[PDB]
């Protein structure tokens, strides 16, 4: 997250870290045994880390649980990035408390202008490299489909949305993929891609979760 | 020895932080870099051994 602020310990209880010997992607807890992330975060040997704040130091509220299944959307296209969503089943159910909780799926899509909260342990610099120890947060608005398409001609599908600021300086970045975009207490997006990070006229692109609600519910129930 | 072994590492537009290897012709060895998770170019390997086997000596 570039241009954000320190969230505060366990203030985003649905945020998880996907670890393969190091943090490589984020995710969101949707129930005691399931996490939603980006399809491009698929890797073998994933360990899901819940209740994290400082990802480099054991603080006492963590739960480390291995993934038992990773289900990538059957229509994920690795070239166009369309349908960039994946579901991860935990080998054992997590213990839900105040520091570890699920986030609700949306009942309807969010419109341009809605303010959302984006979080992650990704790079905090637009030029250069600086990975934080603690979770970073950013408040950013959802942008109109028109503006999103003008920023990325011929690359935006109906399953994506842009969020951020056209002046740049505030955005999600490498290490934030798979993480949540929460608006009015509902999970509306997943950190996906963009042209660099925090660049002028190039806001971040996110997977539009509202289009996958039925798929998510049925898939979780049949696995 | 291939030409792709001489190309600079490509992170790509996706926002993961996946550690991969690339052949660095200037230093004559395989080095690590951050890959974003999509649209990989060919000078991108999952291990130093794969990188050295494919690009070693370029
Ligand atoms: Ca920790």
């Amino acid at each position: 997250i570039v241009g954000g602020y320190t969230c505060g310990a366990n203030t985003v209880p649905y945020q998880v870290s996907l670890n393969s010997g190091y943090h490589f992607c984020g995710g969101s807890l949707i129930n005691s045994q399931w996490v939603v992330s980006a399809a491009h975060c698929y890797k073998s040997g994933i360990q899901v880390r819940l209740g994290e704040d400082n990802i480099n130091v054991v603080e006492g509220n963590e739960q480390f649980i291995s993934a038992s299944k990773s289900i990538v959307h059957p229509s994920y296209n690795s070239n166009t990035l369309n349908n960039d969503i994946m579901l991860i089943k935990l080998k054992s159910a997590a213990s839900l408390n105040s520091r570890v909780a699920s986030i609700s799926l949306p009942t309807s899509c969010a419109s341009a202008g809605t303010q959302c909260l984006i979080s992650g342990w990704g790079n905090t610099k637009s030029s250069g490299t600086s990975y934080p120890d603690v979770l970073k947060c950013l408040k950013a608005p959802i942008l109109s489909d028109s503006s999103c398409k003008s920023a990325y001609p011929g690359q935006i599908t109906s399953n994506m949305f842009c969020a951020g600021y056209l002046e740049g300086g505030k955005d999600s970045c490498q290490g934030d993929s798979g993480g949540p975009v929460v608006c009015s207490g509902k999970l509306q997006g997943i950190v996906s891609w963009g042209s660099g990070c925090a660049q002028k006229n190039k806001p971040g692109v996110y997977t539009k979760v509202c289009n996958y609600v039925s798929w998510i519910k049925q898939t979780i129930a049949s696995n | 020895r291939p030409d792709f072994c001489l190309e600079p590492p490509y992170t790509g537009p996706c926002k993961a932080r996946i550690i991969r290897y690339f052949y660095n012709a200037k230093a004559g060895l395989c080095q690590t870099f951050v890959y974003g998770g999509c649209r990989a170019k060919r000078n991108n390997f999952k291990s130093a051994e794969d990188c050295m086997r494919t690009c070693g000596g370029a």
